């Protein structure tokens, strides 16, 4: 059962990708799934439903006017405006798939999206000041969403999984999401609702398939999925966030996954890839695939 | 597991300057919300100030601070109990300052008279006007049920120190004086009873 | 070695036109007496190549002839000689058709076409056959690589990586030219981070292209993973398409570009993905610059590539000989390394080991053996003085009079691809025109920039084909940006504009913050009308006419002359009145100017500037500039 979930960010969010300074307006589904796992382990909940049957998407912008989806990567027949274009409204998605959108219309769509304003917060660390030292400045990138806008996502699973995810989101509203939490970022309010429009759009039979999340398949599915398919690799990496993995903070094994919006003619499934490097527990990374049918 | 939500209002007692180019303008502008352009108090400026006050009182390496504000040291990986959130300009304060045609922030002129040439060096520091109220929102994480009372006693000590101290900017020169007003200490996550808990 | 004599003849097949307007002149020299060369000047391949390509003072001509008056791996020196000499001489001595093609351009294009045709033959009706291959090499994620920098050495990397990147591209092309038995003339030209080549359409060339693409993919995966990934896309071409017959030359350019884009879409192969997702050990220590853990990291938290980049950064301005050899500091494909050394070190590298390539930076001399001239603008005012060389950009910040700030410039040409594809009309469009335009752009950006910035406190971080990064004194940055704009305008004879962003920062402000803020400034400057400069605040965006004349010459200069009773306090009062921006404030300004003991002409000028809306912000900017320049 696909269930729309909208997040309204009271406070600015970090959502970092490679550094603390940079800020992304969205995060891949792997970050959301890791946050859900952390919250479930904090609440002593069961991880059987999350690991087995829970196919979620990335976080996607939504505005006061209409919801948005990642731009499918298909050939366009100036092109700089198309390449700069990143998100397409749900109503214009079919038009873009047919190619009816032109360069001027693509630029107007790019200007139409109003998520929020990104900015840089210059903070310091004064811990060395009293120890005969000096303050250390650093920067945190924060993207403050517009009052109307927010970040939505879709999650497909059984009713028990939907209820467990409802509880997890109720806890995440205060636990926070993204990066630099406990320092004034990541606080949000959730709203889980049924969406008829997304149900209609997902329930289609197109000739191509578009990825709505950062996904990667096993060896055989990868063998029979890359044929004449346009994609983009994202380097999912970082450190491990837990108090029961190692005595120090160590990085996890580097992972690579296709970006959301990549078009694959053959539909491949995904698995929760394990990126634990000889640790006490297994640091998971979400790589399941949420597919959207499309016509070109 | 539980999360206790402390909702309240910070009342500005002196022009609060949390800091955060063009000539003849505000040299040190306050941090503001990007779209709202409403001055805010970053949660970091509250969390670090409370940590410093607890270091002054309890004493850093102290297990109480190391458990409350969080740590990442070797072996002792502890999640931060206190998640402060940014304090936004309160709507009631917005209405009050919209009345009286009052600007949300003032531009306090200052200078510095050198000990050698006796030449002042003027600055224009932006400060949030006295009487402005910021809606503040703290979350306490109940990792250990037995330690909740001790942690809240430490938090009350930190708040008591802070109300006699400054929150941001140069407080030793008068800026930053604030006063907490706790509106709720209700629990939002879990079943832990927070009715008996008090901050002020 | 019929191919070598064919190359020499094709390059020199029009050498007699110079002496005619000032074969036998070639016969005057024994080394050039060889039968193939003189036959081409006066074989059939040279004639067919000239046909494919085609489809002022007599005393100075005599002087050129006097100056002009053949072994393997010596063709590069002759090509450099031709480029250095026949640039100003038109290919067509006198014709009703415009002489856009120069002698060097025609000679180089004819030599490339002749080499391709000979390779095709080895493996009017001839024109219709698919005989050529238009190939394009495009590195991906270039600026991402350049701006991914660790702070403590960021500036160094900022200067080196781009340089490294450009040199890397050169090496790649040369390796391809080494694997195709072709010369440097066979490449059409190389834009900033993008190279375009013309190759024979033989099975050997296609197999070499496939092997080169695979091997470069493997090398970039090994070294830079996904940060850098060059893509090579080729399209078959007929002779009539090269001659703009049937109007398909622009069609060939466009189809090659979109084939390259499609190849960029599907970048990595199956086994490459499998190897990407097969990391055995995560790795604890990570580099400061590239934030990579798989590669071994030194005790200084710097990757090996990063350390070599810093070494080449400190080396690049000192010496002028890039040696690609097994010995070096930074990696290069086919297990090579890049070093910067003096001429003695260069010749030592040449003699010790063969297959060592040498690139001389901005050196027009052709007598040196086995050197290919690379153009690069490395103008650094700090290097001119040894103490300033030690200090760095803090020397630029140092200033006797004026606010000690640092200015950053991020200029970029507007709609250059539109000019290349659509700007040149259908009748005149030919590959020689495109080659001439690209060479002129590269010569302006890589060589003329050092002349323009001469005598100014500016350090060129990079001066690529379109983009331009400068950092120095804020006033010097602005003045040289205006001089650059006027010089570019007179060089292009119109029809070309660039948008710029100038940002002012403190000395110790982080370099990444400077770069990001100036980039967003120039992004606002591009806007939709283009040809704009975003100065200081991102809110204010002006035009070149406004900034050069209206803001500085029209308003700032009279204020400077009047201020030099008048003091900075009067200027600050006027600034407060102007920035308040209310009608009662213009009334107060009129009052103040009436009692300011100012000249009535300037007083009325200031009042009129305050009355308007655009002149208001122009006067605000002028007074701000004067205040910045007059600080103590
Ligand atoms: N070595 C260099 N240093 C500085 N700038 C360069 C250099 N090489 C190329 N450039 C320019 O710098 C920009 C880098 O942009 P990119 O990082 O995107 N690499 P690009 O060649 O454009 O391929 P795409 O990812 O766009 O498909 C280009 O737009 C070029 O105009
Ligand atoms: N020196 C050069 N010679 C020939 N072609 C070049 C040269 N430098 C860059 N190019 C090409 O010129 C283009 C410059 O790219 P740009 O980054 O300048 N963006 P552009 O296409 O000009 O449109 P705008 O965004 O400015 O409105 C590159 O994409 C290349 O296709
Ligand atoms: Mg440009
Ligand atoms: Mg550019």
């Amino acid at each position: 059962v696909v269930k729309l979930v909208k997040l309204t960010f009271k406070s600015p969010v970090h959502f970092g990708m490679k550094r603390l300074s940079d800020s992304n307006h969205t995060i891949a589904a792997d970050t959301l799934f890791s946050a859900l796992i952390i919250e479930a382990l904090q609440q002593q909940l069961e991880l059987s439903h999350l690991l087995n049957n829970l196919v979620i998407t990335d976080l996607f912008p939504y505005n006061k006017t209409s919801y948005f989806l990642p731009k499918p990567l298909i050939r366009i027949e100036g092109y700089k405006a198309f390449k700069k274009l990143t998100y397409i409204p749900v109503e214009n998605y079919s038009e873009y798939l047919r190619g009816e959108i032109d360069s001027l219309e693509a630029s107007k769509i790019a200007e139409s999206l109003n998520l929020g304003k990104a900015s840089l917060s210059t903070k310091v660390s004064l811990q060395a000041v009293d120890h005969n030292g000096e303050s250390e400045p650093y920067s945190v990138g924060n993207f403050t969403f517009y009052p109307e806008s927010g970040l939505y996502f879709l999650a497909k699973g059984n009713a028990d999984t939907i209820g467990q995810l409802e509880i997890l989101m109720h806890a995440l509203q205060y636990s926070g999401i993204g990066g630099k939490r406990s320092a004034g970022y990541g606080q949000f309010r959730c709203t889980i609702e049924d969406s008829g429009k997304f149900d209609s759009l997902l329930s289609q039979t197109g000739n191509i398939a578009i990825l709505l999340s950062s996904a990667m398949a096993s060896d055989e599915e990868l063998v029979d999925c890359l044929e004449d398919a346009r994609y983009l690799l994202k380097k999912r990496t970082g450190f491990v966030q837990s108090k029961t993995y190692a005595d120090q903070l160590v990085k996890k094994k580097d992972f690579y996954a296709f970006s959301a919006g990549s078009t694959f003619y053959q539909k491949f499934n995904g698995k929760i890839f394990d990126v634990s490097d000889n640790g006490r527990h297994s640091v998971y990374r979400y790589a399941k695939a949420f597919w959207l049918e499309g016509k070109i | 597991y539980s999360k206790i939500r402390i909702v309240g209002k910070i009342d500005v007692l002196t022009g609060l300057h949390i800091g955060g180019s063009m000539i003849g303008a505000i040299a040190s502008p306050v941090v503001r919300d990007p779209y709202s352009r409403l001055p805010i108090i970053p949660g970091s400026s509250i969390k670090g100030k409370m940590r410093s006050l607890l270091a002054k009182h309890i004493g850093q390496d102290a297990p109480e601070i190391l458990r409350l504000f969080g740590s990442s040291q070797k072996g002792a990986i502890q999640s931060s109990r206190l998640q402060i959130s940014d304090a936004f300009f309160s709507k009631a304060s917005q209405e009050e300052f919209d009345k009286k045609d009052l600007a949300y922030t003032e531009t306090k002129f200052e200078n510095t008279i050198s000990r050698l040439t006796a030449v002042a060096n003027p600055r224009q520091i932006e400060r949030v006007t006295r009487g402005a109220s910021f809606d503040f929102h703290i979350i306490y994480n109940v990792e250990n049920i037995n330690e909740v009372m001790a942690d809240f006693e430490n938090i009350k000590t930190a708040i008591h120190l802070l109300e006699n101290d400054y929150l941001g900017g140069g407080g030793t020169r008068g800026n930053g004086r604030i006063r907490f007003v706790i509106d709720s200490i209700d629990t939002v996550v879990g079943d832990f009873d927070s009715s008996n808990l008090s901050i002020k | 070695n019929k191919k070598l004599e064919l190359m020499y003849g094709s390059l020199l097949h029009d050498i007699g036109k110079i002496v005619y307007r000032s074969s036998q002149f070639l016969n005057k020299f024994k080394p050039f007496q060889l039968s193939g060369i003189v036959d081409s000047v006066s074989a059939y391949i040279t004639y067919i190549a000239d046909n494919i390509a085609s489809g002022y003072t007599s005393s100075q001509y005599a002087a050129l002839v006097n100056k002009m008056t053949v072994g393997p791996d010596s063709f590069s020196s002759l090509l450099q000689w031709t480029e250095s000499l026949w640039s100003y001489i038109p290919s067509s001595t006198d014709t009703n058709q415009v002489m856009d093609v120069s002698l060097y351009d025609h000679s180089k294009i004819t030599c490339a076409i002749a080499s391709c045709i000979y390779d095709y033959l080895t493996e009017k009706q001839f024109y219709q056959e698919d005989v050529f291959l238009l190939v394009s090499l495009d590195m991906s994620g270039i600026q991402d690589f350049i701006y991914n920098i660790s702070g403590s050495k960021a500036l160094k990397s900022l200067r080196s990586r781009s340089f490294y990147l450009e040199t890397m591209l050169e090496s790649l092309v040369d390796d391809l030219l080494s694997d195709l038995e072709l010369s440097r003339a066979n490449l059409l030209y190389t834009g900033g981070g993008h190279a375009y080549l013309l190759l024979p359409n033989t099975e050997r060339a296609r197999d070499v292209l496939a092997s080169f693409e695979g091997e470069m993919k493997e090398w970039f995966i090994k070294i830079f993973k996904t940060d850098l990934s060059v893509a090579i896309a080729y399209k078959a071409c007929t002779g009539e398409d090269l001659m703009n017959s049937n109007g398909t030359y622009s069609d060939l350019w466009q189809t090659v570009s979109r084939k390259l884009s499609d190849k960029k879409a599907h970048k990595y192969s199956l086994n490459e993905i499998k190897l990407f997702n097969s990391t055995i050990h995560a790795g604890t220590q990570e580099c400061k610059e590239c934030l990579r853990s798989d590669i071994d990291i030194s005790e200084d938290s710097l990757c090996k590539i990063c350390e070599g980049i810093i070494a080449i950064s400190n080396d690049l301005r000192d010496y002028s000989f890039f040696v690609v050899s097994p010995e070096g500091k930074v990696p290069l494909p086919r297990n090579r390394y890049l070093s910067v050394e003096n001429q003695d070190g260069a010749e030592r590298k040449i003699k010790m080991n063969k297959e060592t390539r040498i690139y001389s930076k901005n050196q027009p001399f052709v007598g040196k053996q086995l050197v290919t001239n690379l153009w690069m603008c490395d103008y650094d005012f700090s290097t001119l003085n040894p103490e300033t060389k030690k200090q760095g950009i803090a020397s630029y910040v140092n200033r006797e009079v004026g606010i000690p700030r640092l200015g950053v410039l991020r200029a970029d040409i507007d709609n250059l691809g539109t000019t290349f594809i659509k700007g040149i009309p259908e009748q005149y469009r030919s590959i020689s025109r495109t080659a001439t335009l690209s060479r002129q752009l590269s010569m302006f950006f890589k060589f003329e920039l050092s002349n323009i910035l001469k005598g100014a406190r500016i350090s060129v971080i990079y001066s690529g084909g379109d983009d331009l990064f400068l950092i120095g004194a804020w006033d010097d940055v602005i003045s040289k940006a205006l001089v650059l704009r006027k010089a570019f305008t007179r060089f292009s004879a119109g029809k070309l504009t660039f948008s710029a962003g100038i940002g002012m920062y403190p000395v110790k402000y982080p370099i990444s913050k400077m770069a990001s803020e100036t980039g967003v400034l120039e992004d606002l400057a591009k806007r939709g009308e283009k040809n704009q400069v975003a100065l200081w605040n991102d809110s204010k965006v002006f035009g070149w006419s406004q900034l050069e004349e209206q803001i500085l010459k029209e308003k700032m200069i009279p204020l400077q002359e009047a201020l030099t009773e008048h003091g900075k306090s009067f200027l600050y009062k006027m600034l407060e009145l102007l920035r308040n921006e209310d009608q009662i404030n213009i009334a107060r300004l009129a009052y103040l100017l009436a009692r300011s003991s100012l000249s009535e002409e300037l007083t009325q000028s200031i009042f009129a500037w305050s009355q308007n809306k655009q002149q208001k912000v122009e006067l605000i900017t002028a007074i701000e500039y004067l205040v910045y320049q007059i600080r103590e």
